[PDB]
């Protein structure tokens, strides 16, 4: 029932991270300028705005059950803010290099950060934000981390070393390493959220999106059409579609059964960097963000 | 040199 309606678009400095609040009509953007913005996209008024640092903030997530946002920046630091009171509840150096990605466990007090220091780190906010584990094995920047929603005792890391690695919490080596054949690296990895397919999806600078059966490790499909680096590709949680975005300036919506492109959108904000799904979706670009309703 | 600097 595709009726792509424009909910709220605003101009800003380059949006590197983006996330939806699960119960309030809010979107968080994290900017290359070091600023982060929480917008109510129904009233189109900012609920909170922070100049966090002067370095890019590439990663940001709500932690709704604690009334927090958590962000990571190129100054090597993870910071957490209560979005109700605005005050900074934690501020620590997480890696000795850029932070690319942050994932929040859906029930347990765990945060994963992936970094240019070649590692993923696990932080426990009920143990004083202690470093509980470092996952070592990747050979280049870890660009993306994501829990398996159907078994969040495992998670995947996407890396510029051209691999995805799937790990078990508390275990020192990958359960398996996925050789993608995406020779310019993996920028993003996402899980299909429903129980009927054991699918992961990867995006690459080599212009491809690939679908993976994580039980057999086989490539199910390869999605081609983007004309520059693919920043992300995700399964929509409720619609039978895949959504991707690229430095060619476009969003693409693909059929998740046939793997053929259904729609290409140039929202006029130059290169696309990040994605969030709530049929709301939101993407951050060089020149701002857009919140879209698909139906 | 830092890849993916942008």
């Amino acid at each position: 029932k595709l009726d792509i309606k424009k909910t709220f678009s605003n101009r800003s400095d380059r949006v590197k991270g983006i996330d939806f609040h699960p119960t309030e009509p809010w979107v968080l953007t994290t900017l290359y300028s070091g600023r982060v913005e929480i917008w109510n996209y129904e009233t189109q008024v900012e609920v909170r705005s922070i100049q966090v640092t002067e370095t890019p903030v590439r990663a940001g997530k709500f932690i709704a059950r604690k009334n927090w946002i958590i962000v990571g920046s190129d100054d090597f630091r993870i910071r957490v803010f209560n979005y109700n009171t605005g005050e900074k509840v934690v501020d620590f150096e997480a890696h000795p290099d850029y932070i690319r990605s942050i994932a929040v466990h859906p029930t347990k007090p765990y945060v994963l950060s992936g970094s240019d220091d070649l590692t993923v780190k696990l932080w426990n906010w009920e143990n004083n934000w202690a470093l509980e584990q470092t996952f070592e094995g990747h050979e280049h920047f870890v660009m993306c981390v994501a829990f398996n929603p159907k078994d969040p005792s495992t998670f995947a890391s996407g890396c510029l070393d051209r691999t995805v690695k799937v790990w078990s919490l508390g275990q020192s080596t990958p359960n398996f390493t996925l050789t993608t054949g995406q020779e310019r690296g993996v920028n993003y990895v996402d899980y299909y959220p429903l129980p009927d397919k054991p699918y992961m999806i990867t995006a690459s600078d080599d212009l491809t999106i690939k679908i993976w059966d994580y039980q057999t490790k086989s490539c199910v499909a390869t999605l081609e059409g983007h004309m520059s680096n693919v920043s992300f590709a995700v399964f929509h949680p409720t619609l039978p579609i895949i959504i991707s975005g690229s430095e060619d300036g476009t969003l693409k919506i693909w059929n998740s059964s046939t793997y053929k492109v259904e729609k290409t959108l140039n929202v006029g904000l130059e290169r696309s960097w990040c994605i969030a799904t709530h049929n709301y979706i939101a993407s951050g670009f060089d020149n701002g963000f857009t919140v879209l309703s698909l139906g | 040199v830092k890849l993916h600097y942008t």
